[PDB]
RNA sequence: ACCGCUGAAAGCAUCUAAGCGGGAAACCUUCUCCAAGAUCAGGUUUCUCACCCACUUGGUGGGAUAAGGCCCCCCGCAGA
RNA sequence: CUCGAUGUCGGCUCGUCGCAUCCUGGGGCUGGAGCAGGUCCCAAGGGUUGGGCUGUUCGCCCAUUAAAGCGGCACGCGAGCUGGGUUUAGAACGUCGUGAGACAGUUCGGUCUCUAUCCGCCGCGCGCGUCAGAAACUUGAGGAAACCUGUCCCUAGUACG
């Protein structure tokens, strides 16, 4: 969640992004990217965010 | 596992909020997480992390009057009665300072480093702020998406 | 405002008074020995002056208290004392070193006084408090002078905070108040004040001005 | 209804508007307004106050004309000064004015000395009657609140002030 | 006054108000007042 | 509590929703007392204000000593 | 819940609490002229007595007071007190029963243990700490104790009547 608000995105988006676009990576080293290597977490932050629908509506 | 939580790998900035508009609320739970370091990925529960909130014209702090004459504030001493009852409007007048702390006191878990934290707030009811020595890194509030 | 003088009370006396009526009157020594010390309230916030008074050797006291005095100019003194004068500016009133008796008093003023106790020592509550203790007549088996009981029984399952119990008393800070002044004998230092004043004799005794009147 | 009415300026010395603040002069002393920042106030081509809002909240229309009361009373105040007339009913009194401000006396000892306000006239028509005036209602009225219930006038005799009638109540005998 | 839990006008010369939400009957001549307790 | 000025919604009215004043042994100051172990451990002033060894000079242990204090002695209307 | 124990009435002593207020204070209304006085709302910081009777709460009563408050905490408080009464043994009048014996019917007499471990409380100390070591003098965040009231005279026998 932390790197997430500082990459001004939310816990709730950022795994329905990652599941739409399919990135079934764990929590644990999510997190490890999230310390280690915030540009790729924020690279996965982008993927999440291109596979992200829209908005709020179904 | 984790990586933070390692002595000496800790960065203790001083932060500053010029709380006048913001409503005491948002103010305290901004400053509350703020300065326990849920801002950072490395977040360390057992550990005093974060960094330090100043907290600026409090004051100004934006409380409905519609509060300020019915909230009340209760001080028992450990007599008899001795229900020190005081009116908050009443501590503003006096030292807004504490109604600004105590707020955020209630927001902070009840335990030893609810001590180690407060030790590292400062609240001033003034608009200048003695401290200038370190850095103030001016803070502001969002809503950050969705 | 609080004008005061540091003094030593002598004992107890009586004078007639020119109605031809009886005046108890306790005996204060408060001559020219008293000086100041000046704290400001821009460094401090007090607005208030330290008096001092007695005579003790300068082989007796110790080197800060001379670095004190001397910071004064002065020739040091038994005793020392803070004394508030008034929430205002003040300044112009007291000097460093002025030379206070009991001159300042117009012979006739109320004022307060304020002292430590006598000593009493440890005493039951027949004294602390004033308890009508139990009799001890009438079967009563021993209770005589004992406090008796405290509190209720199950639901308030402890003792209040603050309840009447032996204790020490003596040299608590007494402040009386009201005491007329009777007589200002300047050419000695010796105030007559009618009333008794806190304190054994040869005790360090503070009179101040009265404010109610 | 009110919002219908506009505030003619037969004035306008500095009759203007100070970021929703109204300050006000004519034939008499300077006045002053606190406009609520919910109601929009603008002049009219003719010089004539035009105070405004629309409605579905109750408290636009209150405010709308409260305020239009309040301009008037602004306006009709600096260019007329507002009086109460006062009336003694009583034994045993005479309105005295030692200085410059009311000395009262009935059937008890200790005279109250009304202190006066700031900014307030006062005039006696008769050792019975007396008057004050002023530039504000508020200001005004103040002081003759404070005149009453202090010896509450008794509805069976009378002997106290009267607003030049208030229907007061008569004794039933005795 | 009249205090009580209940409020309804005396007469057809009255006026039935709320002031603080309290609710409150003036009839203009003190017999009653009545208030909503 | 009671009471009131001004004054809409409701062209009026209205102590009230803006806003204001009076308003009591209760409340908080002011009066008396403890009180910075009140761990934000406060404030002002002042004296001493500069010695030597072990180990890894230091970082660390040890010994001495100035200011100042304490223990023993004669005592107190201070006192278990 | 408790029977390998929760010792109950009343009284004495010491305190606390509520307010649906006995008084003192502050208001309205009146079939409130005035003194007095009816009812109702707010207000619980103080005071709220002394005696005769009763084993007694209760209650009655005298003489007073500004008034002589109602209630809660094991119908407060027995590891602090009393033991009259109640709830043991003996005795006894009357009643029930053939009797042993009973009776919320009465009457005579009838022992109250504890060297205080812990919490809590009352007072006083040792050490550490308050980022050099000591000594003097203060603030006061925030708490404590206190907080009652009558009489007479003047204004004035005035206002009212």
């Amino acid at each position: 969640n932390a790197a997430a608000r500082l990459n001004d995105i939310t816990y709730n988006r950022l795994i329905q992004g990652l599941k739409a676009a399919g990135v079934e990576v764990d929590r644990k080293n999510l997190a490890d990217i999230a310390i280690s290597d915030p540009a790729a977490f924020t690279a996965l932050v982008d993927v999440a965010r291109a596979a992200l629908p829209e908005d709020v509506n179904a | 596992p984790t990586y933070a939580p390692k002595a000496g790998d800790t960065t203790r900035s001083w932060y500053v909020i010029d709380a006048t508009d913001v409503v005491l609320g948002r103010l305290a739970v901004a400053a509350a997480n703020l300065l326990r370091g849920k801002h950072k990925p490395t977040f360390a529960p057992n550990v005093d992390g974060g960094d330090f909130v100043i907290v600026i014209n409090a004051d100004k702090v934006a409380i409905s009057g519609d509060k300020l004459q019915h909230k009340m504030v209760y001080r028992h001493s450990g007599y008899p009665g001795g229900l020190h009852k005081r009116t908050i409007g009443e501590l503003m007048q006096r030292h807004p300072d504490r109604v600004v702390e105590k707020a955020i006191l209630g927001m902070l878990p009840k335990n030893r480093l609810s001590r180690q934290i407060q030790r590292k707030l400062r609240v001033y009811a003034g608009p200048e702020h003695p401290h200038s020595a370190q850095q103030p890194v001016p803070y502001e509030l969002k809503q950050v998406a969705q | 405002a609080r004008k005061g003088i540091l003094g030593t009370k002598l004992g107890m006396t009586q004078v007639f008074d020119e109605s031809n009526r009886v005046v108890p009157v306790t005996v204060v020594k408060a001559g020219p020995n008293v000086v100041t010390r000046i704290r400001t309230p821009e460094r401090d916030g007090y607005s208030a002056v330290q008096l001092a008074y007695g005579e003790i050797s300068p082989r007796k006291v110790n080197k800060p208290l001379t670095g004190q005095y001397t910071a004064a100019g002065v020739n040091p003194r038994r005793y020392l004392a803070e004394l508030r004068l008034d929430d205002s500016d003040a300044a112009t009133e007291y000097q460093v070193g002025q030379e206070l008796t009991a001159e300042i008093f117009a012979d006739g003023s109320y004022v307060d006084v304020t002292g430590t106790s006598k000593g009493k020592g440890f005493a039951g509550t027949m004294k602390r408090h004033g308890f009508r203790g139990q009799g001890a007549s009438h079967g009563a088996q021993a209770v005589h002078r004992r406090p008796g009981s405290i509190g209720g029984c199950a639901t308030p399952a402890r003792v209040f905070k603050g309840t009447r119990m032996a204790g020490r008393m003596g040299n608590d800070r007494v402040t009386v108040l009201n005491l007329l002044v009777h007589k200002v004998d300047a050419e000695n230092g010796v105030l007559l004040i009618k009333g008794a004043v806190p304190g054994r004799t040869g005790g360090l005794v503070m009179v101040r001005s009265a404010i109610k009147r | 209804r009110i919002g219908k009415q506009p505030i003619p300026v037969p004035a306008g010395v500095d009759v203007t508007i100070e970021g929703q603040s109204i300050s006000v002069k004519g034939p008499k002393g300077t006045l002053g307004l606190t406009v609520a920042e919910p109601i929009k106030v603008a002049r009219n081509d003719d010089g004539a106050i035009v105070v405004t809002r629309p409605d579905d909240e109750r408290r636009n229309r209150s405010l709308h004309g409260l305020s239009r009361t309040l301009v008037s009373n602004l306006v009709t105040g600096v260019t007329q000064g507002y009086t109460t007339k006062m009336e003694i009913f009583g034994v045993g009194y005479r309105v005295q004015l030692k200085g410059s401000n009311l000395e009262f006396a009935l059937g008890y000892s200790h005279p109250v000395v009304i202190e006066a306000p700031e900014g307030i006239t006062f005039a006696v028509q008769a050792p019975t009657k007396f008057t004050v005036s002023g530039i504000d209602k508020q200001k005004v009225g103040q002081i003759a609140a404070n005149i009453r219930r202090l010896r509450r006038p008794d509805p069976y005799k009378g002997k106290g002030v009267r607003y030049e009638g208030e229907q007061i109540r008569r004794k039933v005998g005795k | 006054v009249k205090v009580n839990p209940s409020v309804k006008p005396i007469c057809d010369k009255c006026r039935l108000i709320r002031r603080h939400g309290r609710v409150m009957v003036i009839c203009s001549d003190p017999r009653h007042k009545q208030r909503q307790g």
